[PDB]
RNA sequence: AGCCAGGAUGUUGGCUUAGAAGCAGCCAUCAUUUAAAGAAAGCGUAAUAGCUCACUGGUCGAGUCGGCCUGCGCGGAAGAU
């Protein structure tokens, strides 16, 4: 999980759910599109 | 006719026996002997002077079967068969070269009227005027 | 002796990819780790191997009880393989004359001169499991230089008359030149094989395809590595036709006034080209 | 809501034991009980079960929205069951069932044989296909996902242990 | 929002045709049928077969959706007996 202050909804099918409070964004086929902070 | 299994209309000029690589996949969909589609159409291909893309459609069946529908060549290539060059659309609304009147357009529409139930005479007349303006062609009668 | 090593899969994979007709003979006993027996099906005997020794036992027993039915359904396909090899075994597959170990190989050996079936054997080289088994088929399923069509020297240019010469010692001499290695002792060496005839030591052996004269020096045999001087070369040995002045790929090694062979079929093409450059300017001289 | 427009119909062959907050479902082949939270108002009304969110816990529309989906699965899981098949694609990798134990031919220097708990009747038609049967929807995944986590789907070959319906995304080497 | 569900089909959409064949990119950017379809968004990809968006055409049978303004909240937030 890459970390950066900006979670920008980037991939076309990008889920966003708030697990534990810190946002981590869920793609389907792209592992590269998953950030976690912010 | 059929449904979500397979329906693509793709065939180009039938002087070439071997399926051209981009056409290949529409024959590479439901397991054909590619010699069968070469031996089906050549009984009637000897009634033409080859050079224009003639279209067929493919449609499939359960076990190993298939079917296909023969029509006439479309008027879009018939616009640029008489006009000499096969590709004229470089600038649509800035080129004024080449005239054919409506009388040529209906006699290449009777061969549509004797083949197909859509692509009717009077409705296609503006689109056979519409494929003229995109190519940069003129029309007067 | 590995995981995923199914014997019956691979021999029945040849009929799908290679499209051939293999009928295997020596089958498998053991779940690849407690593997102890190789199932020869003609004599219907399993062979015990070494506990872990580099080669003690050869103990033959019967078919074990854990494979009493797979030996049944596979032996009946072995004895099929002579009824459709020769036409004469067709009427005793169905009539029920006994298909012994010795009778079936007399048809199948003639099925190696046309090569429609290959003979397969499972086992281990490194675990010493099968190597002592694999040798007896070579004298009975691989062909001999006197059982094959022998040296067939055609002519030169006059007429196409292919002539089967004799495989015995009663012919003009004949050999071929291949695997022509080098050495810093004598220079050029060969790994040549003589098909029939006997040569003495010291001969005016020519190379009759390229019109050159050579003389036959001190011939040396190997254990693939060690110099052993073979003086008298008998018909069928493989040795080193030493001292050839010029020699090409596959020309004859033959006395004059004799038949002459001339063949260089399928001359290859080395494709990838890299340019070597010297280090010093004294190096490019060498 | 959609969940409030979703009542569940218990059929004959599965008995409920409504001691208020604790429901123990007496079913076909097991006992699928869940001790829910106090954000629910449960009533097996006539035959079709009706539920309700308790006051104070107005977020119990979520907490019983779990429950409406929950007990529907329980009455159909204790009777019919789940086929949870896994596909073993591994070089020399086998699967064989004995009692309640599964072998794991997993490319190691030692065998892994792990015993599997109750609510599991496992089977193996071959070395690469493995049945799991169960009554709870949780237990039919939890014992399945542990095996898959021992050898995840490798996206350079397609290697690994993977589900029947799961479709991996294998890549290409592209350098050497 | 999901299961059935056609992805109605003129066309090869040129150019330059080697494939730039709706899916590389610049100019057109009409539509034969319009209760469902654009000379077009990505993946499959040299091109396409596979899979969709397009209208949800038929079922559920009620609410639902994208942004503007504020009350506060979370992440951003790592230091040295």
């Amino acid at each position: 999980m890459k970390v950066r202050a900006s979670v920008k909804k980037l991939c076309r099918n990008c889920k966003i759910v708030k697990r534990d409070g810190v946002i981590r964004v869920i793609c389907s086929a792209e592992p590269k599109h998953k950030q976690r902070q912010g | 006719a059929k449904k979500v299994q397979a329906y693509v209309k793709l065939q180009v000029a039938a002087g070439m026996a071997n399926p051209s690589p981009p056409v290949g996949p529409a024959l590479g969909q439901q397991g054909v002997n590619i010699m069968e589609f070469c031996k089906a159409f050549n009984a009637k291909t000897d009634s033409i002077e080859k050079g224009l893309p003639i279209p067929v459609v493919i449609t499939v069946y359960a076990d190993r079967s298939f079917t296909f529908v023969t029509k006439t060549p479309p008027a879009a290539v018939l616009l640029k068969k008489a006009a000499g060059i096969k590709s004229g659309s470089g600038k649509p609304n800035k080129d004024k070269v080449g005239k054919i009147s409506r009388a040529q357009l209906q006699e290449i529409a009777q061969t549509k009227a004797a083949d197909m139930t859509g692509a009717d005479i009077e409705a296609m007349t503006r689109s056979i005027e519409g494929t003229a303006r995109s190519m940069g062609l003129v029309v007067e009668d | 002796d590995r995981m995923g090593a199914n014997f019956l899969k691979v021999v029945n994979q040849i009929k799908t990819r290679l499209g051939a007709n293999p009928v295997p003979l020596q089958l498998a006993i053991g779940a690849e780790e407690h593997f102890t027996g190789v199932v020869d099906l003609v004599k219907m005997k399993a062979i015990n191997w070494n506990d872990a020794d580099q080669g003690v036992t050869f103990e033959y027993e019967d078919i074990p009880a854990d494979m009493v039915e797979l030996a049944n359904e596979w032996h009946q396909n072995l004895i099929e393989s002579a009824a459709e090899a020769s036409e004469e075994l067709m009427e005793k597959y169905l009539g029920g004359e006994e298909l012994t170990e010795a009778e079936i190989k007399g048809a199948l050996r003639q099925r190696v001169l046309n090569n429609e079936i290959i003979l397969v054997t499972c086992g281990s080289a490194f675990k010493n499991k099968g190597v002592q088994a694999m040798l007896d088929a070579v004298i009975d399923y691989l062909p001999s230089p006197v059982d094959v069509p022998a040296i067939n020297g055609i002519l030169d240019d006059g007429k196409d008359t292919p002539a089967e010469r004799h495989a015995s010692d009663d012919e003009p001499f004949s050999a071929l030149a291949f695997k022509i290695a080098t050495d810093p002792f004598v220079g050029n060496l060969t790994f040549f094989r003589v098909y029939s005839g006997v040569v003495n030591s010291g001969d005016t052996v020519l190379n009759s395809v390229k019109a050159a004269r050579e003389r036959f020096g001190r011939i040396v045999q190997m254990h693939a590595n060690k110099r052993e001087e073979i003086k008298e070369v008998r018909a069928g040995d493989i040795a080193a036709a030493i001292g050839l002045k010029d020699v090409t790929t596959g020309d004859t090694l033959c006395d004059p006034d004799a038949p002459i062979i001339l063949e260089r079929m399928e001359f290859p093409e080395p494709v990838i080209s890299i340019a070597v450059e010297p280090k010093t300017k004294a190096d490019q001289e060498k | 809501s959609r969940v409030a427009k979703a009542p569940v119909v218990v059929p004959a062959g599965v008995d409920v034991k409504i001691n208020g907050q604790v429901i123990t479902i007496k079913g076909k082949n097991g006992e699928l009980t869940r001790t829910l939270n106090d954000a629910v108002e449960v009533k097996h009304a006539d035959n079709t079960l009706t539920f309700g969110p308790r006051d104070g816990y107005a977020d119990g529309w979520a907490q019983a929205g779990t429950a409406r989906a929950l007990l529907n699965s329980m009455v159909i899981g204790v009777t019919e069951g789940f086929t949870k098949k896994l596909q073993l694609v591994g070089v020399g990798y086998r699967a064989a069932v004995k009692g309640n134990v599964i072998n794991l031919s997993l490319g190691f220097s030692h065998p892994v044989d792990h015993q599997l708990p109750a609510g599991i009747t496992a089977e193996c038609p071959t070395q690469t296909e493995i049945v799991l049967k169960g009554a709870d929807k949780q237990v039919i995944g939890q014992v399945a996902a542990d095996l898959r986590a021992y050898r995840r789907p490798e996206p350079y070959k397609g290697k690994g242990v993977r589900y029947a319906d799961e479709v991996v995304r294998t890549k290409e080497a592209k350098k050497k």
